[PDB]
């Protein structure tokens, strides 16, 4: 996260690190969402590569281990059908991952809420991006969770020609863009939390910025529309 | 564009 500070220690709690298992230890790899206690939302693209792959919820420090952290196997990939890792412009960046064991929930540990399906928010719009990813373009990691405000741009102003133009799709949420917030390198696959009637619930997976910076202006990061894969969601967590 | 990973 570009232009954040430090979360508040697990305060957001369905917040989990994606993570490969590299050498004798582990690699932050991407964000995600915890949605069902054995069920993470994250993005198809990192999970292309066929690795050894875990979770971690109830993190806040990734080089110190705090108590609150529970870790467990992912077990299932199921990406959307229709993502093209070639072709991320298409969208579908979504993947959910079933994990080997259930977490047990808590106050670190909890279930991320989604929007209703269909849900557009309003352009402007209270979110919040958070992650470990770098906090300036081609920058470090974070070693704890940061947090950035970053207002939504809505679907018109986000796909005209200044800003996306047609390489973002009604199937994505942008946020951002003023060239000095954004999600970074990795912070994709984690979650956009946006306050709806005084609750958080979160509408985007992140899943890119340009290829000149992340921090960039009218380029926005551009997330996959959570609302729009609520039937998909709950259709794979009934089948698996 | 760029996919948020390392470094799709
Ligand atoms: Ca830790």
């Amino acid at each position: 996260v570009v232009g954040g500070t430090e979360a508040q220690r697990n305060s957001w709690p369905s917040q989990i690190s994606l993570q490969y298992r590299s050498g004798s230890s582990w690699a932050h790899t991407c964000g995600g969402t915890l949605i069902r206690q054995n069920w993470v939302m994250t993005a198809a693209h990192c999970v292309d590569r066929e690795l050894t792959f875990r979770v971690v919820v109830g993190e806040h420090n990734l080089n110190q281990n705090n108590g609150t952290e529970q870790y467990v196997g992912v077990q299932k990939i199921v990406v959307h059908p229709y993502w093209n890792t070639d072709d991320v412009a298409a969208g579908y960046d979504i993947a959910l991952l079933r994990l080997a064991q259930s977490v047990t929930l808590n106050s670190y540990v909890q279930l991320g809420v989604l929007p209703r399906a269909g849900t557009i928010l309003a352009n402007n719009s209270p979110c919040y991006i958070t992650g470990w990813g770098l906090t300036r373009t081609n920058g470090q990691l974070a070693q704890t969770l940061q947090q950035a405000y970053l207002p939504t741009v809505d679907y018109a102003i986000c796909s005209s020609s200044s800003y996306w133009g047609s390489t973002v799709k009604n199937s994505m949420v942008c946020a951002g863009g003023d060239g000095v917030r954004s999600g970074c390198q990795g912070d994709s696959g984690g979650p956009l939390h946006c306050l709806v009637n005084g609750q958080y619930a979160v509408h985007g997976v992140t899943s890119f910025v340009s290829r000149l910076g992340c921090n960039v202006t009218r380029k926005p990061t551009v997330f996959t529309r959570v609302s729009a894969y609520i039937s998909w969601i709950n259709n794979v967590i009934a089948s698996n | 564009x760029q996919t948020t990973e390392f470094y799709v």
